[PDB]
């Protein structure tokens, strides 16, 4: 259609003689031709998303409605590249610029057509029965991704009509004829789908084989399980980036995905070349780490709207490499950015929120964007296993009570990881306040754990167990100091003392504190429970704790030095010394016990 | 201690055995009975459709269907929609069904009859008419397929009674 | 047996229904028509997309020849010229039969569990009406959970309704589960049964729900309906009062004692003020309208007890603390309409106690009238609480220990502190499946008990504690 | 222990054929008598879908 | 006039053609004729609050008015009766209704009208003059009580010109015809009256004769006037039902009024099967309490209006009482409850609230409410007298 | 900002920006949301100044085209001694670090009355170290960060206990604390200290320890500067 322009209102306008259209439907404005989503319509009067800046604009002006929704562009290319929130090659823009603005109006393609691909037919025969979700050939993207999969969109049934050859192609060339009735069915090496509406799938499952982080307390503590998310709170002082870039460099993931809505342009940039300087730390050194990643970076300068899709984006793309049976993980700058967006979008819209400036959909909406990651076994005959893990990471507002996103989260998340301010405030950093974070998982992964570590949960219970004593008892003790306390006391301040600063702190930057594996953190943890447990049981029959801890002498300091045990030197090095360890501490304790 | 508990467990697969057979058998019996009712219907559609096939019985009742539908449209303006097959009985009954009209309603006979050149699919529509106003936006369905796809969903429970009479431990209703 | 002449009249009576193409406009979740006849108030229709998808919605609002609906599955991407609606001419009903048991059913009540229609014996109101407070009775005899820290301390009689209060870090569903396993009547099933709904639960946990109270086997004595966090927010207000309705048909006209359990009232309450965001109406204090003590009234009202029929219909929801607090309006009407109320620690769970309960500030209203003889043994009543009187001397006796010196505490602050140990340990901690009859966990009350002189427990007439001191 | 589990080994399936004929004969009976009432049924169901139902809708 | 629903929204409807309506007026909307109730009066259009569930109504449905605002009927009958706060006879609509539900678009009047009664006509003679509040005959009614006082409704005026003599008579039966301009005027056994205004009466008195309840502390330490006002706090795990029950038993006013607000019932349950079994002892040992008290209840169930006029209802009855010569003394349930239920009913209505979430309404509402008790003297030939606590 | 832009990326030069008030700012936003009605944000404000305050904050850094740089210093006004008052919060939210003072020290006398414990830079990794700096300078200011923050906790335990609890340590902190406040925040007016001899003071200050309880500094460093 061709509607004119009949009132601007800043990001929003009104259109006329609109008759016919779908309220989530692209629509191109002006005589810029610029990009616009309709909202909300009644008779002829259309009230208009704009996803760009409007100046200058006067009524009259042609409006093209488009017939379709938001959709992303799906196939080869996208990996190791950067966009917009709304699907806009960065990089060529820059380059077909040459300057160091972004034009209004600019269309380049979401995937470039310049490149060819050496394209592979599958197996199957011309003549057969065809549906979606079911893998025709394979094509190779790149050394890590190699094979990338070639799937019929969903919503899409017929007979194979026609293959087309192996070889070397591009983009936008037919290459399988297929006829549900008639030959219209052509499809071309990439396809697209709507943001909004995920996905389907064959079915779900449950969770297990935990993740990693390299960091004690996370994995250690309140697993982490792949297909699952949590919330993470940003401090910029407890390592605003460190997990990140540990996740990126150790999690088993086949694919990552970071995304920027409030992007200061610092972090922006320097992430963006920092990554570069990034080696992929896997199945020998690969230089680039880039070739699992792709991003969407977006600063809050953009349009509101691009903030608002950027997180629908990034999902999807994610369920579309999940789809093809990986891992895939999802890093957020900040949620309460995307939230003041929402309300910013809604109060502008012209409703009342509820929620002391938040509309009350946005539970329904975090909840329905949370509800795509898990772990699925896909669709069609090829029988794949995907995965889909996120994380959010949570900003708050200076307080944790008073933003009820924070509530939000809390009621649909099943792990989540809380912040203590003073730990911080003593830059005590990995900062996390362990009487509140919790994991869910822990009670499923006990089938996992026992095929390794079938003794690491009661040995983890029972030191989480002493840490709340040790918490506890803190509170009686300040208010009257030193008093008549047994030793049981000072081994219970010291143990707990011990565990913070060996467990609760350790550098960001190092080969022995920024990465952990399972063994070493049950190695510590053993090591700890039988100091504790000697060191009580001597105690149990006089044995002062002061001549008991003179007659051990160092060995508090003996295991203190454990952590400058490098990993990565054999495992068996590091359990052998591990073993001498337990082997002194325990015939030490037996003596001087005695 | 171990001995209970190893013959706890063997009990627990026992009852698990028990509960799932005890489902499927009560599933198929409520399949069971799901296809008596199908066969019921199907033959009751078979009915339908044979006796659409006949015009005598067809034309009063197909003027009565169409004078309920003025009933409830209540316009002056209207077009109907029927089989090609019938139009001239629609064309001869035209001024039955005004005059009708006029007398059940308390305003005038009926001032126009439309039918336009659409027919329904004789293959899926096998007796029925549909009743729109002149303006064309409102629609009134009265075809017997939809009249039985209706009568099956609101009529089970008076059904069910006569199926297998009256139940027990409803006591009270 | 006269209300069969209703049946067949209504079971014969057959009436079409309207269709029309007169959109006026949508409005964010709302959709607008103009052109209606003889519209009803709060009623559901089916509205088709222009490309053969149904949804289905209910009249919000009605004017002159005009009206407004909503879409239980939102107003996404639909057309304003080429789309159709036809109206059921009938609120929303719900299909009835005492054939439920070992079904399972969505937020609209639908069947999920891939078996056959309900094949409704009967079709019925989706809200009920209220009932004579001149025709009920109070309850009594009270009900066995097989939990020991509830019955033996908080036991229920069958009717009270008590909530029970949960923080974000709070593993309870799982006590739910374990509830509804071990749930049942005491011995001197019959009538008894459950049925059990939930709203919005994380995928995984309805899988679990699902596994795990079928390989139980007592789907038979249940019929669980289910809101995933997906379903949109309109279907969670329908979920519990369909539930109510069934269970009100089978107590009342089949003399079953039922329980049920609502998952979370507070997801149901953010729901609710989703709602009347709609219409121009500013929400009451903490932005939430005023009207949900007559509502959640309305919802927990029809528990009871009737003396006409030998129906028991017991209610035992379940709520989160926002703040980990009692400051919210929830919880604090709740505790109104409510009789008494169930406290989970978030420290005992820190302390790794399953269940990490505590019962210090919880208490049973009306447990008195359930604690008599001829359904308990007489110490039963005084036995819990000369034990709370014990564990509260302990958790003063844990406070002495540093602010005078550990070796200060008396003979009697000793016993009691050895005494809360074991006790917080055995008797408190339940297995995930462990089971145990009220009987047995008196008896381990009894052991717990003989830890004093026979003269230290100053709280119980002479012959019980002579009767039950020396076995 | 064992000479306990080795019991339903194969008395799983006995006992699964005996609860399977436990429910045939009134399975069976189910569908005999209801074409035994199949006339009734069907033909006053038809009578109630072509009898008129002519009605202003008293407002 | 009796004109259609023009709209309807939630709990509140409007409608069309409604001409000679006062804002406070009785409706039996729609056909089901549920009891509404109209608010505001614009144009030709009006505001009606409804009081049962709304849904399911459509455009073009009748409605009538009833002609007055919310009332109350009075006379014989009224003792060892239970009611609800819309003076609902509770017992007689589970009878016929055989129902355990409270059947929506229910009707029965206040009090039947089959039983009959003896009545003995006053001293009046035709040609003589009346008043409001005078006496003209008496109803036996049961033990307890010595008879029903025939009374006059207030706003009467004129003479008596036809009189029914002694006999048996139903609540029916036109007992009375007077003329303050012709005979046009006449009355029954019963009559009707508002529940805002409160019920006149001829002239005060301060009061100084001491409450009796039987119980040492409290009737000798710190008692209450015939005529006082008294309070207490809740949490009745405290076992404040102690006073109550004495109370019903040792009071030296011959008329207690309990006025439910609203709770969950079972205590409305015990509390009601468990009066009718006390026992008092006026010329040898009489069990009926309930003779001695008239019961209204209430709970969540029931809407928000009757459990906001709940109280208006039971003082209005205790001023009946009171008129009738006699010492009452009404005891309440919980004042929060009904607080409650008239905050929410303000926020309905879309109320600004003075603080804690309140309106203003609270503070005169609550002075009004108790400045309805005490001593007094009522209208009368005889001039007797009554108090209110 | 379009000056600041013209001159820096069409001239090459660097140049530093200096915003005296943005209270004024939305202060004036605000009153020209009401003169038309608009739904009002938290306090009044229209909930979109978050986006004018981005634009505001667009122009700064460097760019690889050009040499000349951007730099902004907008001086900002609590209303009443707040943060999570809308201004300084979305501020917060999208600018980078945050100098923060006290009406305390200055009512001291204390020049310049900086609060150190809000006041948080949250990029200064990258421009620190060797290269340009000494790389001790990390492990100086954690462990200045940490003792000042063990050392006020100290004084507001006394406060409310008096000395019945005071560890040795604890008042060590303390008198550490006063020193600290004394002479390293004091300043001339004219006076500028190199990062060097900073450096200096603060060793000087930090040896009043033994070489256990500053466990914030590496061995190696830990034992290059303890005595010199």
């Amino acid at each position: 259609e061709y509607g004119a322009i009949y009132s601007v209102s800043g990001p929003v306008v009104i259109a006329e003689n609109m008759i016919g259209c779908a309220m989530y439907e692209l629509v191109k404005v002006g005589h810029d031709n610029l990009v616009g989503e309709v909202i909300r319509i009644d008779g002829d009067k259309a009230t208009i998303q704009v996803y760009e800046e409007t100046a200058g604009l006067t009524v009259g002006d042609p409006v093209l409605r488009t017939g379709k929704p938001l959709s992303v562009e799906l196939g080869p290319g996208l990996m190791e590249t950067i966009y917009d929130g709304i699907q806009r090659p960065l990089k060529a823009i820059k380059e077909e610029s040459q300057s160091i603005y972004i034009p209004r109006g600019i269309d380049t393609p979401a995937l470039d057509r310049t490149i060819k691909w050496q394209f592979t037919p599958g197996k199957f025969q011309v003549g057969d029965h065809i549906s979606g979700g079911d893998i025709y050939g394979s094509v190779f993207e790149n050394s890590l991704i190699s094979s990338h999969k070639i799937l019929l969109p969903p919503r899409s049934r017929g007979t194979i009509t026609w293959i087309a050859p192996a070889g070397e192609y591009t983009l936008d060339e037919k290459i399988l004829e297929v006829e549900f009735d008639g030959k219209k069915s052509d499809f071309t090496l990439y396809h697209t789908w709507p943001v909004r509406v995920p996905r389907p799938v064959t079915e779900k499952l449950s969770a297990d084989y935990p993740l990693l982080t390299g960091q004690r307390v996370l994995d250690a503590l309140f697993p982490c399980v792949q297909g699952g998310t949590t919330c993470i709170p940003g401090a910029f002082g407890c390592g605003k980036t460190v997990i990140s870039q540990s996740l990126s460099k150790y999690s088993n993931s086949d694919a990552i995905i970071y995304v920027g809505c409030g992007e200061r342009g610092n972090e922006m940039a320097e992430v963006l070349m920092e990554f570069p300087e990034l080696y992929t730390e896997m199945s020998g050194t690969k230089e680039p780490i880039m070739k699992r990643t792709t991003l969407v970076a977006n600063t809050s300068n953009m349009p509101v709207a691009a903030r608002e899709a950027s997180i629908y984006t990034g999902i999807t793309l994610a369920e579309y490499f999940r789809d093809q049976g990986k891992n895939v993980s999802m890093i957020a700058d900040s949620s309460s950015r995307w939230a003041e967006a929402l309300r910013e979008i809604s109060g502008r819209l012209g409703e009342m929120p509820a929620d002391q400036g938040f509309p009350a959909y946005l539970g329904a909406k975090l909840a329905s964007f949370y509800e795509r990651a898990g772990k699925a076994v896909a669709l069609g005959s090829p029988d794949r296993t995907g995965s889909v893990s996120i994380v959010a990471a949570v900003s708050p507002a200076g307080g944790d009570f008073s933003d009820p996103v924070t509530t939000a989260t809390l009621g649909i998340t099943q792990v989540f990881w809380g912040l203590d301010k003073k730990l911080a405030q003593r830059k005590h950093f990995p900062s996390i306040n362990t009487s509140v974070s919790y994991s869910k998982y822990t009670n499923v992964l006990n089938k996992f754990y026992d095929s390794n570590y079938p003794e690491f949960p009661v040995l983890r219970d029972r030191m989480k167990e002493i840490l709340s004593n040790a918490e506890e008892l803190e509170q009686v003790v300040q208010l009257v100091g030193k008093s008549a306390l047994s030793d049981s006391d000072k081994i219970t301040l010291d143990v707990a003392t011990l565990i913070k600063e060996d467990f609760l702190q350790q550098n960001g930057y190092s080969t022995y504190d920024a990465f952990c594996p399972i063994w070493k953190t049950f190695d510590m943890m053993r090591a700890f429970i039988s100091y504790h447990d000697e060191a009580q049981k001597a105690v149990a029959n006089g044995a002062n704790w002061s001549k008991l801890a003179d007659s051990t002498g160092d060995v508090k300091h003996a295991v203190s030095s454990s952590k400058f045990f490098e990993p990565s030197r054999g495992e068996k090095e590091v359990h052998g010394e591990f073993e001498k360890l337990l082997s002194t501490m325990q015939e030490r304790f037996a003596e001087s016990t005695d | 201690g171990n001995f209970k508990s190893k013959l706890k467990k063997a009990m627990l697969s026992q009852q698990i055995t028990k509960s799932t057979i005890a489902n499927k058998m009560r599933l198929k019996v409520l399949s069971a009975r799901e296809q008596s009712l199908d066969g019921i219907f199907e033959e009751t559609k078979e009915k339908l459709s044979g006796i659409a096939n006949n015009r005598d019985e067809y034309k009063p009742i197909l003027q009565s269907l169409i004078v309920e539908a003025l009933l409830k449209l209540l316009e002056p303006k209207a077009i109907v929609k029927a089989l090609e097959r019938d139009v001239d009985l629609i064309e001869s009954m035209k001024d039955d069904i005004m005059r009708e009209y006029g007398e059940k309603a308390q305003r005038a006979p009926l001032e126009e009859i439309v039918i336009s050149n659409d027919y329904l699919n004789k293959d899926l529509v096998s007796g029925g008419v549909v009743v729109s106003n002149a303006s064309d936006k409102i629609e009134i369905n009265n075809t017997l397929e939809e009249r039985l796809k209706l009568l099956s969903e609101e009529a089970l429970p008076a059904i069910r009674l006569e199926l297998y009479g009256p139940s027990k431990t409803r006591k009270f209703f | 047996f006269a209300i069969n002449k209703k049946a067949v009249e209504q079971g014969f009576n057959v009436k079409p229904r309207l269709n029309y193409n007169t959109v006026s406009g949508v409005n964010g979740p709302l959709v607008i028509l103009e052109k209606v006849k003889f519209p009803r108030y709060n009623e559901i229709v089916n509205l088709t997309l222009p490309d053969g998808t149904v949804r289905q919605g209910q009249v919000l609002e009605i004017r002159g020849d005009r009206a407004i609906v909503q879409v239980f599955e939102g107003t996404s991407g639909i057309d304003v010229k080429k789309t159709t609606v036809e109206f059921t001419g009938e609120s929303l009903r719900i299909p009835v039969s005492e054939d439920m048991l070992g079904r399972i059913f969505d937020g609209s009540g639908r069947p999920i569990d891939n078996g056959p229609k309900v094949f409704a014996e009967d079709y019925l109101d989706i809200n009920g009406s209220p009932i004579n407070p001149y025709a009920r009775i109070y309850p009594e005899e009270m009900i066995s959970t097989g939990v020991s820290a509830i019955d033996t301390m908080n036991s229920i009689a069958r009717g009270q309704k008590i909530p029970i209060f949960s923080a974000s870090g709070l593993p309870h569903n799982e006590i739910a589960a374990q509830i509804c396993r071990q749930a049942g009547l005491v011995r001197p099933e019959e009538n008894f049964s459950i049925v059990f709904a939930a709203m919005g639960v994380n995928l995984e946990t309805a899988r679990f729900f699902k596994q795990d109270f079928e390989e139980n086997g007592s789907l038979e004595r249940t019929s669980l309906f289910l809101n995933l966090a997906n379903d949109p927010t309109i279907e969670r207000i329908i979920t519990p009062r369909l539930a109510l309705t069934t269970a009100e048909y089978l107590a009342y006209q089949t003399e079953r004692h039922v329980l049920t359990i609502l998952t979370d009232m507070s997801s149901y309450a953010d729901a609710l003020r989703e709602v009347s965001a709609a219409r121009e109406e500013v929400p009451g204090r903490r932005g939430y309208p005023g009207y949900m003590y007559t509502d959640l009234s309305t919802i927990y009202e029809r528990a009871g007890r009737v003396e006409g029929r030998n129906g028991s219909i017991t209610q035992i929801p379940i709520l989160t603390m926002p703040n980990d607090d009692i400051t919210h309006p929830i919880p604090d009407l709740t505790g109104y309409i409510t009789e008494g109320q169930i406290f989970v620690d978030r420290q005992l769970h820190n302390k790794g106690i399953y269940p990490p309960i505590n019962v210090l500030p919880s208490l049973s209203r009306l447990m008195k009238s359930a604690i008599g003889e001829g359904m308990t043994r007489k110490d039963h009543g005084d036995v819990s609480n000369q034990l709370y009187a014990k564990y509260a001397i302990g958790k003063d006796a844990a406070a002495m220990k540093a602010v005078v010196g550990e070796e200060a505490l008396s003979i009697e602050d000793k016993l009691s502190l050895e005494f809360l140990e074991k006790f917080e340990k055995t008797f408190i901690t339940q297995g995930a499946y462990e089971d145990r009859t009220v009987f047995e966990s008196l008896d381990q009350a009894w052991s717990l008990l003989r830890i004093y002189p026979k003269e230290m427990l100053n709280r119980i007439s002479p012959k019980i504690l002579d009767e039950f001191y020396d076995r | 222990l064992k000479e306990f589990e080795q019991k339903n080994a194969g008395g799983v399936g006995e006992l699964e054929k005996k609860a399977e004929a436990g429910v045939q004969g009134e399975l069976a009976e189910i569908k005999k008598i209801a074409e035994k009432k199949k006339d009734d049924v069907v033909k006053i169901l038809i009578e109630t879908v072509i009898k008129p139902s002519a009605e202003v809708h008293i407002n």
